[PDB]
């Protein structure tokens, strides 16, 4: 499993550009891509997605209609077209795998993404930085304006951790199963609005940041997002 | 005007009296047809859709079901409670309609049987090549055409009618409604023959005579193989012919009998009795192609029949 | 109201079903035969021409003769009770049973093979799912017959055979012996041919089988026979 | 050949003529003091209302 | 060797008088002082549609929500009750499965038929696609049916008279079961995993241990092959089903039948049976297209699942008893609750 990105730089308001993600290692048809920008010093947020066999493309509001995200199974590759660059479009594109079936991980890898230079439900958390030393638990709150827990009988959220010069990753999805390859002293709950991620121990390599998603509906929001350092 | 409307205007087959017309029970017997032809359309519809899975025969059978579905429902009930409905609308506008729908099933009926038979003489003189090319897709896209070639073919017949207004229907084909020509007499006659000579290639000659070719071809190649011909197989045939020719046949010799009429009035007051017996019987044959193409293949009959039981011995 | 991920998880499983249809339509272009008879019927030869023409188990040979696949399926190597696992081939199109013809005076350790292979014959074509079945006799031993016939006499075997010792006379009984086995024959087929050192006349008559059984299923399914 | 199939039948014969064994009328009453016991957490026997079943109309 | 058939004679009658003299009172004259049950009406809820070939075996997951089930086609499905969409569609090598096992955790399935190979198929491969993870070969007969003992090791049974576990990390078998006359059908797991019941055409079943290896147990009383033996709720019981129209209860520590299923209007084989969470009810699968649940102290008929148009196959209760699924040859899999 790996996504390597390719097409950015400086870019003038007026021109156009070809993201090109190379997939390869995995089942390309039957995973779906999102594309999540991140701005400097700014959250992350969804641009568009296509569903497995180009049945079912969505874009934001913010994007709608301006960009437009195209998918290649037979090639492998993932081709985003980008016609039109505003001057708050500058944000670093990853590309990242979704799968939906019981008991899926969706959003579990995160490409390494690519730097690109031109020249709803709102998720909101309480506390942004909160210095602690290794060792001590930690919890980090999140509330929704909406309540995710839908009548099926499970809550839409994940979690996510990026590190310094890495890319997100995925701590626990649906607020109650935790991702594979994640330690264990990761844990979540929530009901209904107010959610919480506790963390048994801080490591080292927890130093970070945590965003949120809901994944109730089309437009998925992030939050402003936790960030921890030692 | 052309004569044949101006004709039918002052039609002598009005009555006042305290007993009841024969003319009415008619009328009722043919609801009552096409009341039978709507339930088993329902049943051989919903069992196939949702019991049985989509095969070739499966999806030829559907359509079929479907078109006399949509005739004996559009036809008899919807018609009469519009009758009585009386929306924002014309009587012209509906007996539009009821020829246009009208021709356009009788056209999907032909249609369908010509493929039907085309398929079955394919299989029988073509195997292999069937087998490797045969799929729904295709099923579904010839009859999608057909359906298409219907509509085109009904196009000329939606465009001329011209009736003002159950029991006391009236819906009469007159051309001069919409593009005129030089003059109405002539004009009328010409068009009127086009018409019923388009209507009677396309419904009952050339399907009945595709028909009859691919049981003949089917015939020949059984018994230059080897094979014998169950007394099953030409019953079937012999049904399928006389059923399809008695139902559709009569109507367009009365349509004929009435284009040639035009200049000859001897014949009109025939055709404006028989009218009503002719179509009756057409309708007949929405009752009787889905028992011949249903019951008589052995999946779907224990199919049918298996469910209907169940489903009488549940609700009991 | 199915949220996102269960109208995704919808889509994904209307996709399957689709590749799942895709699949058995084509799948269902490739005829199904089963291949049986006794080890030294020379079903091996058999098979090895029809491979050259185009471990314990059973075998698949695939092979296209004129536009048509075909699926062999030999489950000669399964020692075990065939009554319990043979309904599986019902669908099967055809069974090309294949017999020792000169193997009629050797000793088995019936004590004859050649009344346990009629014995065999008969269970498989009176079988209670091979009733609309036809199957296909081969006789893979003729010249091996021929060549022994001249010097040891058939009436070993066949004692009540009184006709003359010639070969067209034993060939004609055992294939009357063979034939008057079927007790379905009003409702199934048996194609009996003798093979040689030739291969595409076997080819030739097993493809003729195969379409003129294709036939009748076709005919029985759109509800004429 | 024989000896030994004859052998190892004898030998599980009286392997399994040593094993202990109880009264059918014991064995039946636990059988039903089970079946009583989890019968109140059938949903078979006892079908549940559809405030719980998940199996109602899609 | 006359000495020897002697001997097995005289144990063998020494089994049956002490069988016999076990027998203090029928489960009939205890269960006679209870009420009867009342007519259990089951009306089938979803009719999972997407089989192109005939059923043969399915099995349910420890979520009581997914069931995996095998067809002809040489495609495994592993269905979800409350959604009735596809989780997976694994492509088997060999379109002549006859068997197949749900693991306890999910992560991996087993299957087998003709080959006489067992495949094995991850779930939560990294890759994203289910690719087969080992191939357990050795078996000289079709595999019958299999059942996962741990997430470590496995059981098979296959037509050659003979067992055999075997471990998924070293894929070589450890213990082989031998003894049984005829092919072995179907097998059963107890609530401990154990010791597992198993039987043959042999009309007999013989429990297995585990650790031991070792016929512990031998049951008889049939007068056909054994087709289905289920395990008892409790894990002191279980059920078998022959082609002998009729089912038959035996206890591990009775070591004898308890009562007998069978009626007039019966006269096709059993195809599968299975037991309830509580065990009050019993089902079986019969050839006449339905199946009939039985009650497990009175033998009374409770009702009839009718609905399938072809010899039932395989069925199955889910961990929680909520509902019962049911597969067919006719490609169908029907839930009833
Ligand atoms: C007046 C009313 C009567 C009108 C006549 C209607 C008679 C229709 C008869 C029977 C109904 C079922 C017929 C189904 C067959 C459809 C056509 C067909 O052949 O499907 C072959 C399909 O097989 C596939 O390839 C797999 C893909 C699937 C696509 C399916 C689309 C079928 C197009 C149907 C269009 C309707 C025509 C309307 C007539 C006015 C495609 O035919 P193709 O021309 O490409 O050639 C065949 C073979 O001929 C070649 O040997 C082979 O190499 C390969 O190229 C290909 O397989």
């Amino acid at each position: 499993v790996q996504l390597v990105e390719s097409g950015g730089g400086l870019v003038q308001p007026g021109g156009s550009r070809k993201l090109s993600c190379s997939a390869s290692g995995f089942a390309f048809s039957s995973f779906g891509m999102h594309w999540v920008r991140q701005a400097p010093e700014k959250g992350l947020e969804w641009v568009a997605y296509i569903s497995s066999g180009s049945g079912t493309i969505y874009y934001a509001d913010t994007v709608k209609g301006r960009f437009t995200i195209s998918r290649d199974d037979p090639k492998n590759t993932l081709f985003l077209q980008m016609t039109s660059l505003r001057s708050e479009d500058t944000a670093m594109y990853y590309c990242v795998r979704s799968i939906y079936y019981y008991g899926s991980s969706p959003f579990d890898f995160w490409g390494q993404g690519t730097t690109l230079t031109v020249s709803d439900i709102v998720m909101t958390q309480a506390t942004s930085s909160v210095p602690v030393t290794p060792g001590e638990s930690v919890s980090i709150s999140c509330r929704s304006s909406k309540s995710l827990l839908h009548s099926n009988g499970n809550t839409y959220l994940y979690w996510f951790l990026q590190r310094p010069g890495q890319s997100p990753q995925l701590l626990i999805y649906r607020m109650s199963n935790l991702a594979s390859g994640v330690p264990d002293r990761f844990s979540g709950s929530g009901s209904g609005t107010a959610f919480t991620l506790t963390i048994s121990r801080l490591e080292a390599e927890d130093v970070g940041v945590y965003y949120c998603m809901q994944h109730l509906e089309y437009p998925l929001t992030f939050g402003a997002g936790t960030k921890l350092e030692l | 005007l052309c004569p044949i409307l101006e004709q039918m205007s002052r039609l002598q087959s009005h009555s006042n009296t305290s007993i009841r017309y024969i003319d009415h029970a008619a009328v009722l017997l043919h609801g009552l047809a096409s009341l039978l032809g709507l339930v088993e359309n329902g049943v051989i519809l919903f069992v196939v859709g949702c019991r049985m899975r989509q095969t070739v025969v499966t999806t030829w059978v559907l359509h079929l079901a479907l078109s006399d579905l949509l005739a004996s429902a559009s036809l008899p009930f919807f018609t009469y409670f519009l009758a009585v409905g009386h929306s924002w609308e014309l009587g012209t506008t509906f007996c539009k309609l009821h020829s246009s729908i009208f021709f356009l099933n009788m056209f999907a009926s032909g249609f369908l049987l010509s493929a039907i038979s085309l398929d079955r003489c394919l299989q029988v003189v073509r195997p292999v090549w069937a087998q490797n090319h045969r799929t729904v897709a295709a099923a579904h896209k010839v009859c999608l055409v057909l359906w298409a070639l219907a509509v085109l073919n009904t196009v000329p017949y939606f465009v001329f009618r011209d009736t003002i207004s159950d029991g006391r229907i009236m819906c009469y084909y007159n051309v001069l409604l919409l593009n005129p020509g030089p003059d109405r007499d002539a004009t009328c006659n010409s068009r009127q023959v086009a018409l019923a000579v388009s209507k009677f290639l396309l419904a009952f000659l050339v399907p009945l005579a595709i028909i009859a070719s691919s049981h003949a071809a089917v015939s020949l190649r059984l018994q230059h193989r080897g094979r014998r011909r169950p007394g099953r197989f030409v019953r079937l045939v012999a049904a399928v012919v006389a059923a399809f020719a008695l139902c559709w046949g009569p109507y367009h010799v009365f349509s004929l009998l009435e284009a040639r009429a035009h200049a000859n009035p001897g014949l009109r007051p025939l055709v404006w009795r028989g009218l009503p017996f002719v179509t009756s019987l057409a309708f007949f044959n929405s009752v009787a192609n889905p028992v011949l193409y249903v019951l008589t293949c052995p999946d779907m009959l224990r199919k049918l029949r298996r469910s209907l039981r169940t489903v009488l011995e549940s609700v009991l | 109201t199915l949220s996102a991920e269960d109208k995704a998880a919808v889509e994904r499983s209307k996709m399957i079903d689709r590749n799942l249809r895709e699949d058995g339509e084509k799948a269902a272009r490739e005829v199904k035969l089963l291949l049986l008879g006794a080890g030294e019927s020379g079903k091996n030869t058999i098979v090895k021409q029809m491979k050259i023409i185009h471990t314990t188990g059973i075998v698949e040979t695939h092979f296209t003769f004129k536009d048509l696949h075909f699926k062999m399926f030999d489950v000669g190597a399964q020692r075990s009770e065939r009554k319990k696992w043979i309904h599986c081939f019902e669908g099967v199109t055809a069974i090309i049973f294949c017999v020792a013809l000169s193997d009629y005076d050797l000793v088995l350790a019936e004590m004859n093979r050649m009344h346990a292979s009629m014995k065999l014959f008969d269970s498989i074509c009176n079988n209670k799912w091979f009733t609309d079945t036809s199957i296909i006799l081969f006789l893979n031993k003729k010249d091996l017959f021929e060549e022994k016939i001249k010097k040891s006499p058939l009436t070993i075997c066949y004692p009540e055979y009184a006709g003359s010792n010639t070969y067209e006379e034993a060939a004609a009984y055992i294939q009357c012996q063979f034939e008057d086995l079927n007790k379905r024959k009003d409702t199934k087929e048996i194609y009996t041919h003798f093979t040689c050192s030739t291969d595409t006349k076997n080819v030739q008559f097993v493809f003729d089988a195969v379409t003129d059984v294709i036939i009748k299923n076709n005919l029985k399914d759109c509800g004429l026979f | 050949a024989s000896i030994a199939q004859a052998r190892k039948l004898v030998e599980q014969l009286k392997m399994e003529a040593n094993i202990d064994r109880i009264k059918v009328s014991k064995a039946a009453a636990d059988l039903m003091a089970y079946c009583e016991a989890h019968a109140k957490e059938d949903p078979l026997l006892t079908p549940v209302p559809a405030s719980e079943n998940p199996f109602r109309e899609k | 060797l006359d000495q020897l058939r002697q001997e097995a004679e005289q144990l063998k009658n020494q089994i049956r008088d002490a069988r016999k003299a076990c027998a203090d009172a029928t489960l009939s004259q205890i269960t006679n002082n209870i009420d009867p049950v009342g007519r259990i009406q089951m009306r089938t809820r979803r009719t999972l549609r997407g089989h192109l070939a005939k059923i043969y075996a399915m099995h349910w997951g420890t979520d009581s929500r997914l069931l995996v089930s095998a067809s002809q086609d040489g495609k495994l499905i592993i269905w979800d009750s409350y959604t009735t969409n596809k989780v997976h569609a694994i492509p088997l090598r060999s379109s002549w499965v006859m068997t197949c096992a749900y693991a306890p955790s999910g992560n991996y399935v087993a299957c087998g038929g003709l080959d006489n190979i067992c495949s094995i198929y991850n779930l939560k491969t990294r890759e994203g696609n289910v690719r087969v993870s080992r191939e357990l070969a050795g078996h000289t007969g079709y595999l019958s049916c299999c059942r996962f003992l741990d997430d470590n090791q496995i059981v098979t049974s296959s037509g050659d008279t003979t067992c055999a576990l075997w471990d998924i990390e070293t894929g070589q078998q450890t213990t082989t079961f031998t003894g049984h006359t005829g092919d072995v059908m179907s097998l059963s797991l107890a609530p401990d995993t154990r010791l597992f019941v198993s039987g043959a055409c042999d009309a007999s079943a013989k429990l297995w241990d585990v650790r031991e290896g070792m016929c512990r147990q031998t049951f008889t009383g049939h007068e056909s092959d054994i087709n289905a033996i289920c395990f008892f709720p409790n894990g002191n019981a279980f059920a078998t089903g022959s082609d002998d129209a009729t089912c038959r209860l035996f206890d591990l520590r009775a070591d004898q039948e308890l009562m007998t299923y069978s009626h007039d209007n019966i006269i096709c084989g059993i195809t599968s049976v299975s037991f309830s969470k509580s065990g009050r009810l019993l089902l079986a699968g019969y050839d006449d297209f339905n199946c009939n649940v039985w009650d497990a102290l009175k033998a009374d008929r409770a009702g009839v699942l009718a609905g399938h148009d072809n010899r039932v196959s395989c069925l199955g209760v889910t961990d929680d008893g909520m509902a019962v699924a049911t597969g067919s040859w006719d490609s169908f899999l029907k839930i009833w609750n």
